[PDB]
């Protein structure tokens, strides 16, 4: 598998995620997580994560908003990023 | 002749081919068809040694396979290319420092941060920035430009000076 896989909430406070997914095959630099209103009407915000971790806490949300979060891979090898994988999720 | 393995990394678009290119290129034929993807050979002079570089790129999506992966983390030496008119690539180079050295589980990976396309008005990237970040990872700053040429060999050769200062 080139793409991360199996992503997921793990734990959620009523304002924030820690999420998590399952590396690629790759080798990763670096995770670009996004994340916005599902609607859109929002600009998403994105932050990097290093590639050695499948994991990431998410705060600062609005309680009772739909949520899409979305994960990047970034290669270190190669250029470009892996497709993205996302979920929704309501807080 | 010494042999040196150097990887060039960083964000997409910041001219990591166009280094190589500029460093490689000649008006003779091209000395080397190296047969592995995006990999190039040439022989240089730095200091007196007579020197043998083997340059691995960071190659397409279409040149994956796992074996490459294993590959390029057995290179001596890697620099650390961004754009000065691209934020986010200097901003993610402590990811390339970061990874690389896990990956190689070492604690001393001779590199040279290398900030490109200093030829463009459109700098966002502090000179005194790039130097600063250089600084705290102990490893060298150069400025280059594939447009111009400026510093590029001077990237190149201090990536092997900082190869052997590793070997001693
Ligand atoms: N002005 C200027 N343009 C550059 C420089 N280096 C690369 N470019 C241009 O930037 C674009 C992408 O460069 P490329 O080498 O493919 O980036 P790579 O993806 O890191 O290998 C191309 O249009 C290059 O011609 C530079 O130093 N100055
Ligand atoms: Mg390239
Ligand atoms: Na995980």
């Amino acid at each position: 598998s080139s793409v991360p896989t199996k992503l997921e909430v793990v734990a959620a406070t009523p304002t924030s995620l820690l999420i998590s997914w399952d590396a690629p095959a790759v080798t990763v630099v670096f995770y670009d997580i996004t994340y916005g209103e599902t609607g859109g009407n929002s600009p998403v915000q994105e932050f990097t994560v290093p590639g050695s971790k499948s994991t990431a806490t998410i705060s600062g949300l609005s309680p009772g908003v739909d949520y899409t979060i979305t994960v990047y891979a970034k290669y270190l090898w190669y250029s470009g990023y892996s497709s993205p994988i996302s979920i929704n999720y309501r807080t | 002749m010494t042999e040196y393995k150097l990887v060039v990394v960083g964000a997409d678009g910041v001219g990591k081919s166009a280094l190589t290119i500029q460093l490689i290129q000649n008006h003779f034929v091209d000395e080397y068809d190296p047969t592995i993807e995006d990999s190039y050979r040439k022989q240089v002079v730095i200091d007196g040694e007579t020197s043998l570089l083997d340059i691995l790129d960071t190659a397409g999506q279409e040149e994956y396979s796992a074996m490459r992966d294993q590959y390029m983390r057995t290179g001596e030496g890697f620099l650390l290319v961004f754009a000065i008119n691209n934020t986010k690539s200097f901003e993610d180079i402590h990811h390339y420092r970061e990874q690389i050295k896990r990956v190689k589980d070492s604690e001393d990976v001779p590199m040279v941060l290398v900030g490109n396309k200093s030829d463009l008005p459109s700098r966002t990237v502090d000179t005194k920035q790039a130097q600063d970040l250089a600084r705290s990872y102990g490893i060298p700053f150069i400025e280059t430009s594939a447009k111009t040429r400026q510093g590029v060999d001077d990237a190149f050769y201090t990536l092997v000076r900082e190869i052997r200062k590793h070997k001693e």
